[PDB]
DNA sequence: CCCCCCCCCCTTTTTTCGGGGGGGCC
DNA sequence: GGCCCCCCCGGC
DNA sequence: AGGGGGGGGGG
């Protein structure tokens, strides 16, 4: 890095340097510092979905296993370096066949992202990990389970990481304001954690962001507004305005109430859609194939949207969509 | 140990062996306590090598029993490479021979390299070979003999040597001119060594390969006197002599 | 706190073939052919983790006896097996001289055959032809039909079949009464039922539990090893009412981690192999499902999407 | 030094001579006369063909299924003849430089081996004669650069016999090879051809064997003794007794899977028995998707070729014929375009299960029943060859006339071509040899010459062909065209095309 | 030589990046 | 020993 | 499925 680690941006800066700092996976912290603090250590596979402190993880429990210089007595490798046949058969296998250097330890080989890995690499790998096994252990952090090969799942315990729950992500937003000296209001916060998604670079970038945005951070509080107009997420009042007036209303005042919402804000038609999907799946419907219309139709919508398109012409079918799905009501 | 040979300079077992390397792949040894026999067989069963060494070639010769040993070429010469052309060579070999030992020793520098060659399991016997009544006897130097080859390979493929009275004739006509060479008997008592010598018989016309020629005359500079004996039909017995035993070539000829 | 401990798959590993179960017909025959020799050339297949790596290296081990280090050529996917390999290492070794017991010849393991490549495979024919006499092939694959047919014609068949219950059940017992581990019946059904069959992976959990938390229960087990997802993307599917897929794919399967592709991926293979339902339903639900893929594969990694998959399953199944 | 206990069934019964050869009898007989007279064929030059035709090739190429006994009945032909035999094989390297330094030797060159082993024997004429054998001729790789050319050159300038073994012939490498030797082909044995021999091996090993279940092993085994034999050694292990009881658990465990040729596969495919309340429960969906990948660049063309003539069984209640293969044209419609996505910048390639089933296996299910003739290969890559010379001929043409025209490629086609004729072609029929000079102003004004005329007039379909109307033309008025157009400069529109 | 079961075997090439293998120059 | 070039799979 | 081809039985 460059000058001080201020200059970082938080979701770097904030980055976990220990396992305690790893929140909202409990379960498995304590499985690996138990695993750790008595010497049988089997062969670790992290699967989940971004954001969730996979990384993070492996990176603490190298350190606490061998310390500072931990980056000279691993080998870290990922979807940024090459990973083909030769390099497994020759760098891997020198590695986890080799003593240490340093100090006297174990192998430690991290394949992060290995779902990105050849089947002819994850093929060559079982033996290799197979047979140093006495003095080498595997830990391959994985998002798509489908990428990697059978036999390589066999041989490899497996952890799952779940999304980040509420109170890991409030506590983390206090930490973080803490060190910030910023203020949040609580239904700033509740925003945050409903768009949030169980991402915690989400939080850190957003959290960013509504910082920049303030005036003079010394003395401003950061509100929901500030985090709508910083994201342009549309707020929940318009979105259940503009449900309400295309359940209720007829088709010219919905079409004024549509545009107007949207033009107020500047706010995009894929998050309306979205903010009515989770609002409706709440809604007790009485017949199903208003359901199955609404949501067929929706994700229509949604996949048309993906590739462009006229505007106001997917926000008229969305409304059409609607009525007709309710009609079925009766 | 039943077999344990000593060479006073692993030179003379490199020069044996790189002699007919290039021509075969597979030997076969017989370790007797009269010394050293070999056979090898090319891969096409053309050229045919056969080798022995007398006692006399070894400062140290102890063999208690027969044994055989096969060997490849590429393995050998490698493991002679490693060695240096200038200590003691030994060949050890034990009963039940899975293996030999090759002890390199210098005894100026006090250095031991010890290596172990796996030996092969040939199932191919042994060709008795008979003594042939060749028609035609020749003896000729190696060095223009192999300057002849060498230069005659180069316009032909394959070549005809012809043996008459006091004629000697390598005919190599092909797609570079017909350019042939022919020699007669000479004596010259200054220098024994280019002595031709012919005891004509019967006419012969044999053709021969290019290419077995020249692997053949590769061991020129192993000897100083090749010998060459033709019959009417027959494999040509091109006989390098040596100061203990012979390296002999047996050379089937080409159809018509 | 560098002192590793060797895990209970390698600590464990049979050493004779005495030690292995399931396939009990193939292992008392590959027990008859150790003890009276004459080892033909072999193919054992079967799925990962059932025991045919371990199985060879005990028939090598046993016929082979202290001649294992110089008559055993072992070779892996994660070793050069070119066409120049097999040409010349191959050729050397059978050609090789080593004095054995009248019984015994040598062995060439090609563990992990099914990753060769073509030419490998058939300059092999006539290597195992000719020197039949004094060496051996015995091949180790996952799949069988990535072999060649003259390979397969020269050697034997030994399809492994799945472990049943009972055996792993088996090997659970005795190792937990070598390790002297308490636990419980529940905490050992939940093991085996997780395991589908791998004894590795069953081996792996019971580790992790007692490892992690003492004493093995259900509890225990589930709170580390999670429910295989493919069973419940099959009670997915098979829901009566859309109501009740929705509420298990956003339950089990969205708020777990899961990702779309995956799912997908599982639904996939779940109506591929599902018997229960007539051909021409799984048809057009396999169209749905690759329709839904392909839009997912596209960017459009949505709940959205897999909810509307759902949905329209259920309308064609209606 | 061997113990007689301690070989491979395989080499142990191997056979000794000829008579002992089950199955393919006449192949054996072919091959015997074969290596029999080729002294006389070479005498003739392989000039006179004889009754049976075999006087004419000098050189042998058998194939066959994998374990019927070609490479033994090929080595034990060799061996009663007197011949020496040379054996080439894939774990050998029969590279085209290779080979140029190998076998060519011994081709025209006698035997060492055979001279110095018949030495003492009497009427050997042919114990000094090689004979080569090229086994596993497939079995060449690209470890092996030109070594089919090679061979095939040998074959046909040898002056020794020659005999080439192989698994698969249908292959394109084998296209060389098509009329340079004589080809043997063995058939699979019969279950009666190896009884006798089965029974003997059972009575020598001390296992009970019986009769009524040995078909059923061939079936399993499919035509291959090395394979049952390997069975029967593996069995008698530990289970002495071979009867009913146990007949059928040793059939399914030992059982060969074949991937089946694009023929084959179409054929099982297109049949409503698998797609049947009985049949879907035998051959399962996975069991289709399987055999699909047996072939996956072949099995939809032949699908999309295949099922417009059947008949089905399986059409539903009311359903017609026209609806189903509707049905199915516009599943096949949906695998194309899931197929052009597959193979994109992407390539997502795991879309291919699915594409086996919007392809292959859902619009055969729709027209599933017995077929109203003989199966075609897939015409769509003639067509698709056609085409692209087509294209490129249609390109060179507006390239050369690009300078005077104003259009493109389509439009040139489609409304330039037939004025052209109009100029090019109808003169020639109404003023006979007058008209050159208009032509030949025609060309220079639009930089054609008459490679573009043929191109141009091959171009034209439906009721304005010109192949009938340029045949008719008169030799004597394109001859006078062609030497008028030879003596004359004319104008190039591109240089150095 | 001529005819009738019983079955076997053959009817056949185009393809978008990225990775791997294996041959040829040097 | 190193580029450079050509052919061939790619799902479970 | 349609057509060609090899081998055992009848003639
Ligand atoms: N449990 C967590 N506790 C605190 N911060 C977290 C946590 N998880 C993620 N973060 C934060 O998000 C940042 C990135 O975390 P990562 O370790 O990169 O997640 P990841 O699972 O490795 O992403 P993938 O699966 O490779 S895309 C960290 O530097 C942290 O600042
Ligand atoms: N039949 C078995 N009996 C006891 N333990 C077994 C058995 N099979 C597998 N294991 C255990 O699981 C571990 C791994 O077994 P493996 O031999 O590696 O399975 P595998 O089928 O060879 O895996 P693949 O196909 O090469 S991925 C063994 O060391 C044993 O501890
Ligand atoms: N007609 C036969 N009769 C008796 N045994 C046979 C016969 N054919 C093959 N075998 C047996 O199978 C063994 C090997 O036969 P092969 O000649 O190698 O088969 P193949 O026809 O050459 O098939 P490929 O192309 O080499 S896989 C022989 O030693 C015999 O024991
Ligand atoms: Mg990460
Ligand atoms: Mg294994
Ligand atoms: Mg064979």
């Amino acid at each position: 890095e460059k000058r001080s680690k201020e200059n970082l941006p938080w979701v770097e800066k904030y980055r976990p340097e220990t396992l305690d700092e790893v929140y909202g996976q409990n379960e498995v912290i304590t499985t690996v510092r138990k695993f750790v603090d008595e010497g049988k250590l089997p062969h670790l596979l992290f699967y989940g979905p971004p954001g969730t402190g996979k990384t993070s993880t492996i990176v603490a429990l190298a350190r606490e296993i061998y310390g500072k210089n931990y980056s000279n007595m691993v080998l870290e490798l990922n979807a940024s370096d090459d990973r083909g046949i030769d390099v497994v058969r020759n760098q891997i296998k020198d590695f986890a066949s080799t003593r240490q250097i340093f100090s006297k330890g174990f192998k430690l080989i991290i394949l992060d992202e290995a779902d990105a890995m050849t089947n002819a690499a994850q093929n060559a790998l079982r033996r290799v990990i197979e047979r140093y096994t006495k003095n080498t252990r595997f830990c391959v952090l994985a998002n798509y389970a489908h990428k990697l090969t059978p036999a390589l799942l066999s041989r490899c315990t497996r952890f799952r990481f779940q999304p980040l729950p509420q109170e890991a992500i409030e506590r983390r937003i206090a930490n973080v304001l803490v060190h910030e000296k910023l203020k949040l209001s609580p239904n700033a916060e509740k925003a945050l954690i409903e768009l949030s998604n169980g991402d915690m670079r989400r939080v850190l970038n957003v959290l960013q962001s509504c910082k920049a945005t303030l005036d003079n951070p010394d003395e401003d509080e950061i509100s929901d507004d500030v985090i709508y107009e910083c994201c342009g997420a549309p707020r929940p009042s318009d979105l259940k305005a503009v449900l309400k007036s295309i359940l209720e209303d007829d088709w010219g005042t919905a079409h004024y109430t549509l545009n107007k919402v949207r033009s107020a804000k500047g706010l995009a038609l894929i998050d309306l859609i979205e903010g009515i999907v989770k609002i409706l799946e709440d809604y007790e419907l009485q017949n199903e194939e208003t359901r199955v219309h609404l949501l067929t139709k929706l994700a229509d919508i949604e996949y048309s949207i993906s590739k462009g398109g006229n505007d106001q012409i997917q926000g008229s079918a969305v409304i059409g969509a609607i009525k007709a799905s309710f009609e079925n009501e009766t | 140990s039943m077999l344990e040979a000593k060479f006073e300079e692993a030179s003379l077992f490199k020069r044996i062996i790189d002699g007919f390397k290039d021509c075969v792949q597979l030997v076969n040894f017989q370790c007797k306590e009269d010394g050293i026999i070999a056979q090898a067989v090319d891969d096409s069963r053309v050229l045919l090598v056969s080798l022995e060494i007398g006692v006399e070639a070894f400062q140290e010769y102890r063999c208690d029993h027969p044994v055989t040993l096969g060997m490849d070429l590429t393995s050998l010469s490698k493991i002679l490479r490693c060695g240096n052309n200038t200590d003691t060579l030994t060949l050890i070999a034990d009963n039940t021979p899975d293996s030999i030992i090759l002890l390199f020793e210098d005894t100026k520098k006090d250095r031991i390299a010890e290596y172990s060659l796996k030996l092969m399991d040939i199932d191919a016997d042994f060709l008795k070979i008979e003594e042939l009544q060749y028609d035609s006897t020749l003896s000729l130097p190696s060095s223009e003999f192999s300057k002849i080859v060498r230069d005659l390979s180069q316009l032909s493929d394959s070549i005809n040597i012809m043996i008459t009275k006091e004629t000697i004739k390598f005919v190599a006509d092909g797609d570079i001119g017909s350019g042939s060479v022919i020699i007669k008997p000479f004596v010259d008592m200054e220098h024994p060594e280019t002595s031709i010598k012919l005891e004509m018989d019967q006419p012969v016309d044999l053709t021969f390969g290019a290419k077995y020629l020249l692997d053949i005359i590769k061991g020129s500079s192993l000897s100083d006197r090749v010998g060459i004996r033709l019959s009417s039909e027959a494999p040509a017995l091109f006989q390098f002599d040596l100061k203990s035993g012979f390296l002999q070539f047996f050379l089937a000829p080409k159809f018509n | 706190t560098l002192s590793l401990q060797l895990p209970w798959v390698e600590k464990y590993r049979p050493q004779v073939l005495s030690d292995i179960v399931g396939n009990k017909e193939t292992i008392d025959r590959l027990q008859q052919i150790a003890k009276d020799g004459n080892m033909p050339h072999m193919i054992i297949s079967g799925m990962p983790g059932i025991g045919k790596t371990t199985s060879v290296h005990c028939l090598a081990h046993e016929l082979l006896g202290r001649s294992y280090a110089d008559g055993v050529l072992e070779l892996n996917a994660s070793d050069d097996r070119g066409i120049d390999v097999v040409r010349n290492q191959i050729k050397h070794f059978a050609q090789k001289k080593l004095h054995l017991p009248p019984g015994k010849h040598k062995i060439v393991i090609l563990d992990e055959a099914d990753s060769m490549t073509a030419g490998a495979q058939q300059a092999l024919r006539r290597t195992m032809e000719l020197y039949s006499n004094s060496t051996r092939f015995a091949f180790a694959c996952n799949q069988s039909n990535k072999i060649i047919e003259p390979l397969q014609s020269r050697c034997a068949i030994l399809r492994y079949s799945k472990l049943s219950d009972e055996d792993v059940l088996k090997r659970l017992l005795q190792i937990i009464k070598l390790e002297d581990v308490k636990y419980t019946n529940d905490g050992l059904e939940a093991i085996i039922f997780t395991a589908e069959g791998d004894m590795r992976q069953a081996i792996n959990n019971l580790q992790s539990t007692v490892a992690g938390h003492g004493l093995v229960n259900a509890d225990n087990v589930f709170k580390i090893v999670d429910s295989p997802h493919p069973l419940i993307v099959k009670k997915m599917l098979l829901a009566s009412n859309l109501e009740d897929s929705i509420q298990i794919l956003r339950t089990d399967l969205w708020k777990k981690g899961y990702s779309s592709i995956d799912i997908v991926t599982t639904s996939f293979r779940v109506t591929k192999n599902l018997a229960q339902v007539k051909e021409s339903v799984r048809l057009e639900m396999i169209k749905e499902i690759g329709l839904t893929h392909m839009r997912i594969l596209e960017g459009v990694g949505t709940y959205l999407q897999l909810a509307s998959m759902l949905a329209k399953i259920h309308k064609l199944n209606n | 030094v061997v113990r007689e206990e301690d070989k491979l069934w395989t080499v142990k019964y191997a056979p000794t001579n000829l008579q002992q050869v089950c199955g393919n009898k006449g192949s054996v007989m072919k091959l015997k006369n074969w290596l029999a007279n080729w002294e006389n064929s070479k005498k003739n030059s392989f000039k006179h063909a004889g009754k049976d035709g075999s006087g004419v090739f000098r050189a042998a190429m058998l194939y066959g299924p994998p374990g019927i006994g070609k490479t033994t009945a090929a080595h034990l032909v060799a061996q009663e003849l007197g011949y020496d035999i040379l054996e080439q094989n894939a774990s050998d390297v029969r590279s085209k430089t290779l080979l140029n330094a190998g076998v060519k030797n011994a081709l025209d060159n006698m035997s060492v081996v055979g001279y110095f082993k018949h030495n003492e024997e009497a009427q050997n004429l042919n114990g000094k004669h090689f004979v080569i054998i090229m086994d596993e001729v497939d079995g060449m790789s690209g470890g092996d650069r030109g070594g089919v050319g090679q061979l095939a050159q040998f074959c046909r300038k040898t002056s020794t016999p020659l005999i080439l073994i192989c698994n698969e012939r249908n292959l394109p490498k084998m296209r060389p090879f098509d009329r340079v030797c004589l080809d043997i082909q063995f058939r699979r044995p019969d279950a009666n051809s190896i009884k006798s021999r089965l029974m003997t091996i059972a009575i020598r090993e001390k296992f009970k064997l019986d009769p009524n279940v040995i078909d059923r092993l061939i079936q399993t085994t499919r035509g291959d003794i090395r394979q049952v034999i390997n069975l029967l050694s593996t069995i008698s292990t530990t289970t002495k007794t071979i009867n009913h009881e146990n007949i059928n658990e040793i059939s399914k465990a030992w059982e060969k899977n074949i991937a089946l040729k694009p023929f084959d596969i179409a054929h099982k495919m297109l049949d409503g028995q698998i797609y049947s309340d009985i049949g879907s429960r035998n051959f399962t969906l996975n069991d289709k998707i399987a055999l699909y990948f047996d072939d996956f660049d072949f099995t939809p063309l032949m699908i999309q070729e295949n099922y417009l003539s059947t008949r089905p069984s399986v059409l539903k209640p009311g359903q017609s014929h026209l609806e189903a293969v509707a049905e199915a044209a516009n599943c096949i419609s949906l695998g194309d375009i899931v197929e052009k996505k597959i193979r994109s910048s992407e390539q997502l390639w795991s879309l291919l299960p699915l594409h086996a089933v919007l392809s292959s296996v859902y619009p055969a299910s729709k027209v599933a029943g017995h077929m109203a003739g003989r199966i075609n290969f897939t015409a769509w890559l003639g067509q698709n060859s056609k085409s692209a010379k087509y294209y490129r001929l249609l390109q060179e043409i507006h390239y050369h006339t690009r300078l005077g025209t104003s259009t493109d490629k389509i439009g040139l086609r489609l409304d330039y071509l037939p004025t052209f004729r109009k100029r090019l072609l109808d003169p020639f029929l109404k003023q006979g040899a007058d008209a050159i000079s208009s032509v030949i102003e025609v060309m220079d004004d639009y930089y054609l010459t008459k490679e573009d005329w043929d191109s141009i007039m091959e171009f034209f379909v439906g009721p304005d062909v010109t192949t009938a109307i340029i045949k008719k033309i008169p030799a004597t008025v394109k001859s006078g065209f062609t030497r008028k157009y030879n003596s004359m400069t004319h104008p190039v529109a591109i240089y150095r095309t």
